[PDB]
C-alpha cells in the first residue's frame, strides 16, 4: 500500500499514450554551456527575440499566423492514405511484433499493440495534413516510424 | 360564438376545407378514430350484458398548398388555428352520422428559425409558433380543473349549471369572466353540488431546460414553463429528451396594471409533445415496422445460418470474438421473465462479465451496445456519485415537501446497463447489485420511504486483471479479484487473452487498415419484433440436454477450473430461450440447448 | 506539431468512431521544459 497511484499506473502510461518520451541526459559539460549561453541570450539582450523577428523576415511563422494556419488546415482537410503507403506499416508491425516477443519470451516483463499501430496511422496522416494534402505516401510514413521508434527505445529503457 | 363570424374567419374555414378535401389522409384518420371508439362502445355496450381527439398535421402539406396560410399558423396562430379546428369539428360531424365535444390539432416537421433551443427562445416572436428541444426537468402533480359546475335546487328538483373560461382555453385574450361559484339560486334557494355531473380536465405544467450536449458548456441552464391540457399529461417524465411545439404566450399584466420590476409571465401552450431518443435516455428507440420490414424478417427466420452472420455483423470494427458477441446479441433478446402464480417472479435478464488483457475491446464494445441497444444507460461505476446507479436522495422545498428521483438502473427498467471499470466500483454498489441480480427488486428504508421499486434490467460488466496482465499459466481465480458470489451472480464470465503471438496477429494489420480505409438498422427492428411477439415455451427435445450438461459439469468442473451452481442451471434455459427467439421459434428446440452448451464450453475452458 | 493537426476522425457506419487526436506523454526529472512546453501550446492551440 502507498499514497497516490499504484503500479497499475504502469498500464495507463504504456497502453493509452500514443508516444511516451523519456528525456534525461547527464550534465554534459558542453551541453550545460550551450543551453546556458542560449538561456542568457533569452533573459536580456533579447537576441532570440531579435533572431525570431529576423527569422520572421527569414523563414519562421509568427505565433498568431501559425495558429490561424493550424485552424485552417485542421478544418479544411479530411485526409486519407493510399494502400501503397499502407503496406509499409504491416511490414513494420509484423517485424516489431515478431522481434520483441523474444524479450518477453526472456520474461523481461518490460507494449507492442494495435493501440500503437493505430497511433502511427494518425501521426503519419497528421504529418501529411500539415502539407494541405488529401493523401499520404511513404514520403511521410518513413519519418513517422523514425519518430515512433524514439518512443520504443524509451519503453524498453 | 355569440358574435357574428366575419369573412376573415369564414374564409379561413372554407380554405382549410379545400386542403382536407385534397389530402384525404386526415379525413379518413379522424374517421378511423370514431371507428375505434364505437367498436369499444359496442364492446362495452354489447358484451357486458378512447383516443384523445387530436391529429398531427404535416406542415410540408401546407407550404406547397397555401403559402399565406403557412405564414399564418407560424406568425399568427391565434387567428388561424381556432378556425382550422372549427373546420375539423364540422368535418368530424360530416364523417359521422350516427347519433350525437371538441376536436384539436397538432403539427410536425420543420419550422426554420422558429425551431430554437430555450437558450435563444427570447421575447422576440412571442406569439409565433415555436419548437423547443431539451430535458423535461420536473413535472407538476396532475391536478383536476373545473370547467362545468352543476347544482341542484331541491325546492324544485331543477338542475342548474355554470361554465368557466380562463387564460389557457383560448389563444386570443377573451374578455375575462370572473364568474362566482353558485352557492345560492337566483330565486334565493339553497343548493347542493352534483359532483361527477360536473366535468373536469387535467392541468399540468412541465419545465424544459436546454439539452446539455448542445449547450455552450460552462453556462447556467435556462428553462421555460410548458402547460399541458388533458391529453399529453401522461407522456412526459423528468430527465427524458423532449421536443415540444406550441404558442409562446406572454400573459397577464404585471406592473402596468395593479401596482409595483419584473415583466410578463411567459410560457408555452403545448399543442404537440414528443419524446425522442438520445444516448443514455429513459426511452427506447422504437422504430416503426412496415408490412414490408416484417417480410424481410420472415424470409430470414427459417434460414439455418442467421445466428452466425447476425453475431458477426454487430461489430466489424473489431476482429474475432464471435464466440462472445454471440452472447451479447443474446442479452438483447433475453429470456421470458416468467412470473409465477401466487409466487415470486423468476429472472429473465442475462448478465455478462467481460475481462481480459487491457489491450482488448472491453471499453469499446460497449459503445456498440450503448449506440444500438433498444434502451441503454452507461455508468463508470466509480463516479456514480449518488446512492449509486439505483437509488437517490429525497427532499423537497415545493408545496408537497417530499419528492423521489430514480437512479440509472431504476430508469433502465427493462433494457441494458453498460458497466465498465467494474472492479473500481466499490462494495457499496456491489452488495446492492447482489440485491438486484436475481431478485430484480430494490429496497430502501430512509426516514420517510420504506418501499420496493423494480429494476428488471440487464448488465454488461467490464473489468481488468488487478496484476495489470494475466496469462493462463497463472492460477485463474485470483486474477478475477471479486467476491465469489459476484462470480456466480454474473452468468457468463469470458476471459480474453493477448499473450502476444504472430500468426493470428499477422492478419490484424490489413483488417485495421481496411477498417480505416446484416446491417445495424435492421437489427433493432429484428430484435423488437422478436422481443414483442415471441415467447418460447420449452420442449422436451431440449429439456434433457440442460440436465445432461449441467449434471456433468458438477462432476467435472468441481474437479477443474470453475465453480458450478444451481444458478447456472437457469442460465442454460435463458440462453436456449434466447436462441429460439433468434429463430422466432414458437417453441424451444434441441439445437438451442447445444448452442447454450457451446457458449459455456468457450466461456469455461 | 503532429498533435495540433488532429487526425483520422472516422465515423464508421456502426457508429464506433475512432479518435483522430493523439496523446503524448512527457517524462523525466524536472527541468528540461517538460512543464514549459505545455505553456506555449496553451498560446498557439485553438481552445487550449
Ligand atoms: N480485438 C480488437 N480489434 C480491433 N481493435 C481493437 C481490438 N481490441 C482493442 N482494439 C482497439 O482499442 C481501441 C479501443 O480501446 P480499448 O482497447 O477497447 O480500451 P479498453 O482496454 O479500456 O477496452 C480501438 O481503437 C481499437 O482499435
Ligand atoms: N530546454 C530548455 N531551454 C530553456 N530553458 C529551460 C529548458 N529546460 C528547462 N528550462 C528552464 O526551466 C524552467 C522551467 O521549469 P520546468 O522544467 O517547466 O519545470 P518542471 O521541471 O516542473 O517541468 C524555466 O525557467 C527554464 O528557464
Amino acid at each position: 500500500k502507498s499514497p497516490g497511484d499504484n503500479i497499475d499506473f504502469q498500464t495507463t502510461i504504456l497502453s493509452r499514450f500514443d508516444m511516451i518520451f523519456i528525456v534525461k541526459d547527464d550534465h554534459n559539460e558542453e551541453r550545460d554551456i550551450s543551453i546556458a549561453n542560449h538561456v542568457i541570450n533569452i533573459h536580456t539582450g533579447n537576441a532570440n527575440a531579435m533572431q525570431n523577428q529576423q527569422e520572421e523576415n527569414g523563414s519562421e511563422i509568427s505565433i498568431e499566423k501559425m495558429k490561424r494556419y493550424i485552424t485552417y488546415c485542421r478544418l479544411k482537410c479530411a485526409p486519407r492514405l493510399s494502400p501503397q503507403a499502407a503496406e509499409k506499416l504491416s511490414s513494420n508491425f509484423v517485424t516489431i511484433r515478431k522481434q520483441l516477443l523474444i524479450n518477453e519470451l526472456e520474461s523481461t516483463e518490460r507494449p507492442i499493440t494495435i493501440r500503437q499501430l493505430e497511433a502511427i496511422i494518425r501521426i503519419t496522416e497528421s504529418l501529411a495534413k500539415l502539407e494541405l494534402s488529401p493523401i499520404a505516401q511513404e514520403r511521410h510514413v518513413d519519418e513517422a516510424i523514425r519518430l515512433f521508434q524514439a518512443s520504443t527505445m524509451d519503453a524498453a529503457s | 360564438t355569440f358574435f357574428a363570424p366575419d369573412a376573415v374567419f369564414g374564409d379561413r374555414v372554407r380554405r382549410f376545407q379545400e386542403f382536407l378535401d385534397t389530402f384525404t389522409s386526415y379525413r379518413d384518420s379522424v374517421r378511423s378514430i370514431q371507428v375505434y371508439n364505437s367498436n369499444n362502445a359496442a364492446n362495452y355496450n354489447d358484451d357486458q350484458d378512447i383516443l384523445p381527439h387530436r391529429i398531427i398535421i404535416s406542415l410540408d402539406d401546407l407550404r406547397e398548398f397555401d403559402r399565406s396560410f403557412w405564414s399564418g399558423i407560424l406568425v399568427e396562430p391565434a387567428y388561424f388555428i381556432p378556425p382550422a379546428e372549427k373546420a375539423l369539428t364540422d368535418l368530424a360531424d360530416s364523417m359521422d352520422d350516427v347519433p350525437h365535444h371538441p376536436w384539436k390539432l397538432s403539427f410536425k416537421g420543420s419550422f426554420g428559425a422558429h425551431a430554437l433551443s430555450p437558450r435563444t427562445l427570447t421575447a422576440q416572436h412571442l406569439n409565433k409558433l415555436v419548437s423547443v428541444e431539451g430535458i423535461v426537468t420536473k413535472t407538476s402533480l396532475v391536478r383536476p380543473k373545473l370547467i362545468r359546475s352543476v347544482h341542484y335546487a331541491a325546492k324544485t328538483g331543477r338542475f342548474h349549471y355554470r361554465d368557466y373560461t380562463d387564460a389557457t382555453t383560448t389563444l386570443t385574450t377573451r374578455i375575462p369572466t370572473p364568474a362566482i361559484y353558485p352557492t345560492e339560486d337566483t330565486e334565493g334557494n339553497k343548493l347542493t353540488t352534483e359532483y361527477g355531473y360536473s366535468t373536469f380536465i387535467d392541468h399540468q405544467r412541465i419545465t424544459v431546460q436546454e439539452m446539455p450536449e448542445m449547450a455552450p458548456a460552462g453556462q447556467l441552464p435556462r428553462s421555460i414553463d410548458v402547460i399541458l391540457d388533458d391529453d399529453l399529461v401522461d407522456k412526459t417524465k423528468p430527465g427524458d429528451r423532449v421536443n415540444v411545439v406550441g404558442v409562446f404566450k406572454s400573459l397577464g399584466a404585471g406592473g402596468m396594471n395593479q401596482s409595483n420590476l419584473i415583466g410578463f409571465k411567459t410560457l408555452i401552450l403545448g399543442n404537440t409533445v414528443y419524446p425522442l431518443h438520445a444516448r443514455s435516455t429513459g426511452v427506447a428507440a422504437r422504430q416503426m415496422l412496415t408490412d414490408f420490414d416484417i417480410r424481410n424478417i420472415n424470409k430470414l427466420s427459417k434460414k439455418k445460418d442467421i445466428f452466425d452472420i447476425l453475431s458477426q455483423s454487430l461489430a466489424p470494427s473489431i476482429y474475432g470474438h464471435d464466440h462472445i458477441k454471440k452472447a451479447i446479441l443474446l442479452m438483447l433478446m433475453g429470456g421470458v421473465e416468467k412470473n409465477l402464480e401466487n409466487g415470486s417472479h423468476l429472472r429473465g435478464d442475462i448478465n455478462i462479465l467481460m475481462v481480459g488483457d487491457p489491450s482488448t475491446a472491453k471499453s469499446q464494445l460497449l459503445r456498440f451496445v450503448l449506440n444500438t441497444a433498444s434502451l441503454a444507460i452507461a455508468t463508470t461505476g466509480r463516479g456514480s456519485s449518488g446512492v449509486g446507479l439505483t437509488a437517490a436522495v429525497t427532499t423537497d422545498r415545493e408545496t408537497g415537501e417530499r419528492r423521489l428521483e430514480a437512479g440509472a438502473m431504476v430508469l433502465a427498467d427493462r433494457g441494458v446497463v453498460c458497466i465498465d471499470e467494474f472492479d473500481k466500483m466499490t462494495d457499496v454498489d456491489r452488495v446492492a447489485i447482489h440485491e438486484v441480480m436475481e431478485q430484480q427488486t430494490v429496497t430502501i428504508a430512509k426516514a420517510g420511504i420504506h418501499t420496493t421499486l423494480n429494476a428488471r434490467c440487464s448488465v454488461i460488466a467490464a473489468a481488468n486483471p488487478v496484476f495489470g496482465q494475466y496469462d493462463v499459466n497463472r492460477d485463474p481465480h485470483q486474477n478475477i479479484a471479486l467476491p465469489d458470489s459476484l462470480l456466480s451472480r454474473f452468468d457468463l464470465l469470458f476471459v480474453v487473452t493477448d499473450d502476444i503471438n504472430e500468426i493470428r496477429d499477422r492478419s490484424i494489420s490489413e483488417h485495421v487498415l481496411r477498417t480505416h480505409r446484416v446491417t445495424i438498422p435492421f437489427l433493432r427492428k429484428y430484435v423488437q419484433y422478436a422481443k414483442e411477439r415471441v415467447i418460447p415455451q420449452l420442449t422436451q427435445e431440449a429439456i434433457n440436454v440442460i440436465v445432461k450438461n449441467y449434471t456433468d459439469l458438477r462432476n467435472d468442473d468441481n474437479t477443474k477450473k470453475s465453480p458450478i451452481t444451481a444458478r447456472t442451471l437457469e442460465t442454460l434455459i435463458r440462453l436456449a430461450t434466447a436462441h429460439a427467439k433468434v429463430r422466432l421459434s414458437k417453441t424451444v428446440n434441441k439445437v438451442d440447448a447445444k448452442v447454450a452448451a457451446n457458449l459455456l464450453r468457450f466461456a469455461l475452458l | 506539431v503532429c498533435l495540433l493537426m488532429g487526425g483520422s476522425k472516422k465515423i464508421l457506419p456502426d457508429g464506433m468512431r475512432l479518435r483522430g487526436d493523439i496523446n503524448v506523454l512527457l517524462l523525466g526529472d524536472p527541468g528540461t521544459a517538460k512543464s514549459q512546453l505545455l505553456k506555449f501550446v496553451e498560446k498557439v492551440s485553438p481552445i487550449a
